[PDB]
């Protein structure tokens, strides 16, 4: 026949080839595709959407219904955050837990933007101002309203709009931020404070609830497709 | 995923008013297409494509949720109860209508989340169903969740912070009185049994709890309204009777 | 950019899914007695599963490899010869075989694969076999999943002095794949 | 990812004291802060005290300001809680957890503990 | 040579393969071949001939001539059926037997309608009505008249036409009906039944017989080339 | 079991076993030296073991691994490490 | 399949060899390069740049500092040479530890003229005459000035310009000059010499020394890698 010659790689199975094989059954009539609603195309299209983080994972609170709520209670005016969340969305216990997280545990690199929605879940009747606040990689978390009002941040209006989105802007090193477990990666500051203290129509229970959402955009993505399984 | 915030009160008042039945929805506006499909063709018509009313449901501090099911639901229901009865097939879309009304004095948030083949709590992967055809099956009343579908499970065994993967709208008491999902025919085949086989899945649970003011009403009432959409049946089979 | 991420190359990779133990006894060694029967299904392994779990239904060419591993097991200095195997994948719902001698095992209809030792990895296509427009990674109404036939597995050769253990590991590549509505994953253990 | 296990707790006396401490795991401790919640049984989580590691400034709740103290120490990868002076109501579900910082606030704490019970008012 | 390289399917021999071999006789003067009547293209061909079927397969009649009999007897005007028969071509005993069936048991499916062709075969001078019909899959068996006259069904009178064909539709939940011995597959329901009693003219010997027919359509088709043999 | 990491099995007495890794590294290139606050870079890891299960003969096995950088540029040029290593 | 036949070589890993393999992982987003200053496209190309020659390796003065300094000190007229260097680039132990002997230790052969450039790091004031010398291959090492006059030869005022440079033109017999270790391969001869005797200003320290730096030019190349490491 036609002269050959065996190179390296000859008789090896790799895992991950894109070879073609012999058909088990030739000329089976397959049944054809019906066009169901949903199809996905990419992973990072699962990120887009809007999941509910659970902000209170408290040793009680954890596991259960109200991981998922934010009780505005009744304290002193003292700066001390009402909320605060590292962006680190692998390396920090409450990001790693929605949809956008869970797709983040695939693999070793992300980019681009995040955007963290809050539904104020209070009623209607009462009003205050809150404000959400960003922090830039590698700075101390801002404890006193004063500081988080430096960084990028936006004043939420409970009597205006029951939502607020704040849009996390990809500030950062490298052009793919790392994914995995390190010391103290960069990693930005979502986190709201009391603007004012909030006020209260005639009777209300006084205690009310905001819920957060987070999605990835257009702009994310993600490479070195890693795993794990147990 | 609902991020939306239509007026506040109320505007203007449009009735829906398809055949026999009439509905006067808070206003119409604020409506969700589940993955964006509509709900298409592939016989009452237009006499079997009218919105029934289920039963009125009570939501109170303590309520855990509430779960139906589609067809299931509707099997009562006059003429969409009997061609679905009389034919071995059938296949249609549903115009899911979820009313909460309280004042400016309530607060809370409900989750109505529409679940394509929405199996409900049986750990046992190694054999879904379980639960006796009459269990499963519990037509217009309704089941409810538990702290038997587990709330923060969604019933199913995934943490509920996630179910916003499915369609859904949020009712937030300060925002909307009114859910609206349009929801098309999701199946892994073309038309089968609608007696054996159940479409979809619609989920009702208090993401945010319930608050009154003082003294009011010690419970508020959700009603769900449910349309068909494009239903076709084959193929005229007996009429026992 | 997010190529490496599209459904296609979310699952371009080969999977254990099972671990087939057969074995060439000269005597009475009925409980492989040559041969195993397999139900094929992703079910087994978790890898595999999860990652096909985080969708409700999907479309997928299956395409299977197969590694045979061999070894002596009494401490022996018997010989045998580069020994065939012979591994069938049986049509989703087809006679299931028991002994390894019976009539199924002459398959007019099913396929077969004959693999002699020593040699590159075996290799099958089977096309989207579903009885329905999509398989149902999870069901609901009135486990059997949706079914994807049964591998078996046999030593060929004949009844050798020195008795010999082998190991058919499988894998399974879904290629051409598609899938439908997503629900949230399985945190838990299945 | 890091599990911290809260120690020195036990059933003391009314007008007492008790230490409790948290070691590290996952990190050093030194990054992340520690506090401490007592979530009196039936009632909801009590903020009482917290400090920062890496730049010590302690922070109290009104309710047991003064008597109560709350310290660090980076090397020995502990976070060392002084409760003084100690009363009936003092007898609650406590915790230690971890968060940014330094400020006790229902949450704002990642990894938490397994509760630790100290009954104050042991003796009638 | 060219640089080639041995993947992973080499060396074995897959019994459903499609490739070329060295002909052991080169050159060989094959005799060509005649047009003889009666080729066969495809095996569902076979199945769209009208074939008898043997509706009685009692005890003493299954196996024998009388196993294609259908005997207009001599009893009550009790709607009890002239003749039922399970349209589960497969489960269900007699269906099984017609070169239809025959067919039908080489596949794991079906799709398409049937028709069900009756040949009276009484005494000219004998009239009465008849009525053939069918139930959809699902439905308890029409054990009186007044329910069969229900489903679809054509009034077969005896008197004017010997034969009658009563299609049966392509009613059907799947693409692809299960051939399988299945639990209680659906399924239609031929059956005859007497809408009057038979007349009978001076003394003919008042008890004659139909035979039947069954045959697939142009729309009919099989999958998943299955098989047994002992 | 490595459901994302690649494997290659390999039989003994045929032609020795080849992989292609593409630039894997974090940066824009691989940093020969480093400067700042060893690790390097890192190109992963490689474990090998025998799939066939315990025989009572002991078999001594070695794998050679050799490495050619395939289409390699390079940046800014150091003088020679005279010494040893 | 299509007839094929073995040849020699199969089976056979070339470590030499051009041959294709199966990637490791299919569709990795790569991430691009950045036009980061200083590409290599030749190693030839690190030998045309200029590099300072370790003169002075005696005893004391080797693998330190003043390697690299050649002190006009203050000694008699006697032509005795200021400075002799054989050029046998890699057969004498000075020129081989300059980037382009480096790079001359990696290949059998070498072709090319070389350029010897001298800066003069003498107290300005100062003047004086020298003259920098070559002797083609095979003559004996010119031990006065005047042997060293009749060859290619450049007078350096020191006065004038600073640096001098005198290119080594490639006189050679072979078409690839050996860059092994011969016996007495050659060969040019670059040695300066005290044409005049140094004359200073005031009170200078008297004492001042020269670099030296030496390159390859564009016409120098270089074939069969050899190599070594221990």
């Amino acid at each position: 026949g036609l002269p050959v010659m065996n190179t390296p790689g000859s008789n090896q199975y790799l895992t991950a080839d894109n070879f073609q094989s012999p058909c088990a059954l030739p000329e089976f009539d397959v049944t054809p595709p019906i066009d169901i609603p949903g199809e996905v195309k990419n992973m990072m299209e699962l990120a887009e959407i809007d999941t509910m983080i659970p902000f209170d994972l408290s040793a009680t609170k954890k596991n259960t219904m109200e991981m998922y709520r934010v009780r505005l209670s009744d304290k002193p005016h003292t700066d001390d955050p009402i909320l605060c969340l590292s962006l680190s969305p692998a390396s920090d216990p409450r990001l790693s837990h929605t949809m956008l997280g869970e797709i983040l545990n695939y693999y070793t690199h992300w980019a681009g933007s995040l955007k963290f929605t809050f539904l104020f879940c209070g009623s209607m009747m009462a009003t205050g101002k809150l404000l959400v606040s960003y922090a830039p990689p590698g700075a101390d978390p801002p404890k006193k309203r004063k500081e988080a009002m430096l960084g990028t941040h936006v004043i939420w209006d409970i009597g205006l709009q029951s939502s607020c989105t704040m849009v996390v802007p990809w500030i950062s090193n490298t052009t793919y931020r790392q994914t995995i477990d390190d010391s103290f990666t960069e990693g930005g500051y979502i986190s709201v404070f009391y603007q004012t203290r909030i006020v209260v129509p005639l009777s209300t229970p006084r205690e009310m609830d905001i819920l957060g959402f987070v999605s990835a955009c257009n702009d994310f993505s993600v490479r070195l497709l890693r795993d794990t399984t147990h | 995923s609902p991020n939306i915030e239509a007026c506040g009160y109320s505007d203007r008042v449009l009735q829906l008013t398809l055949g026999n039945s009439t509905i006067t929805t808070q206003e119409a506006a604020n409506s969700v297409v589940a993955y964006g499909r509509w709900p298409e063709y592939l016989e009452p018509d237009v006499a079997a494509c009218r919105f029934y009313t289920l039963d009125t449901v009570s939501w109170t501090k303590e309520s855990r949720g509430w779960w139906w099911k589609l067809p299931d639901a509707l099997r009562d229901m006059g003429l969409f109860g009997q061609n679905m009865y009389y034919h071995y097939l059938g296949r249609s879309g549903y115009t899911v209508h979820v009313q909460c009304n309280a004042s400016k004095f309530h607060q809370g948030a409900l989750g109505v989340f529409a679940v394509p083949e929405m199996c409900l709590a049986g750990d046992s992967n190694t054999t879904t169903m379980h639960t006796s055809y009459q269990n499963a099956n519990p037509g217009e009343k309704g089941g409810t969740f538990t702290g038997c579908p587990v709330d923060y499970l969604l019933g199913n065994g995934t943490l509920l912070g996630n179910a916003f993967v499915f369609p859904h709208q949020i009712i937030n008491l300060r925002t909307n009185n009114c859910a609206t999902l349009v929801l098309p025919y999701v199946n892994s085949l073309s038309i089968d049994s609608m007696v054996k086989h159940n479409n979809w899945g619609i989920a009702i649970l208090p993401l945010a709890p319930l608050n009154f003011a003082s003294e009011s009403s010690p419970e508020i009432p959700i009603t769900l309204t449910i349309a068909p959409m494009c239903c076709e049946f084959n193929g005229l089979r007996n009429i026992t009777l | 950019s997010r190529s490496e991420s599209s459904i296609e190359s979310f699952f371009a990779r080969g999977a254990c899914v099972t671990i087939m133990t057969v074995d060439n006894p000269a005597s009475t060694t009925n409980k492989d007695k040559l041969f195993a029967v397999w139900k094929i299904t992703y079910k087994d392994t978790v890898q595999l599963r999860r990652k096909l779990e985080f969708f409700t239904y999907s479309r997928f060419d299956m395409e299977l490899t197969f590694v045979v591993t061999a070894n002596f097991t009494e401490t022996n200095n018997g010989h045998a010869l580069n020994q065939v195997y012979q591994i069938m994948y049986v049509p989703p719902g087809a006679p299931v075989p028991e002994k390894w001698d019976d009539y199924t095992w002459q398959t007019s209809s099913n396929p077969s694969i004959f693999y002699t030792y020593g040699t590159a990895p075996a290799r099958i296509s089977v096309p989207y076999v579903g009885i329905s427009n999509a398989y149902s990674h999870f069901y609901d109404g009135f486990a059997s999943l949706n079914d994807f036939g049964i591998l078996a597995v046999r030593v060929v050769n004949d009844h050798n002095p020195t008795k010999v253990t082998s190991k058919i590991r499988v894998y399974l590549k879904p290629k051409h794949i598609r899938v439908w509505c997503p629900r949230p994953p399985r945190a838990v253990a299945y | 990812q890091v599990q911290l296990q809260e120690s020195g707790g036990g059933s003391v006396q009314p007008g007492g004291s008790l230490t409790l401490s948290c070691a590290a795991s996952g990190y050093a401790v030194s990054r992340y802060s520690m506090g401490w919640f007592r979530q009196a049984p039936g009632k909801e989580n009590e903020g009482v005290a917290a400090i920062d590691s890496s730049g010590v400034g302690t922070t109290y709740a009104d309710s047991v300001k003064g008597r109560f103290t709350i310290s660090r120490d980076n090397a020995k990868d502990t976070v060392y809680l002084r409760m003084n002076s100690l009363k009936p109501e003092d007898t609650a579900i406590y915790y230690c957890a971890s968060g940014f910082g330094l400020s006790l606030s229902r949450y704002t704490y990642a990894y938490w503990g397994q509760g630790t019970q100290v009954t104050v008012s042991s003796h009638h």
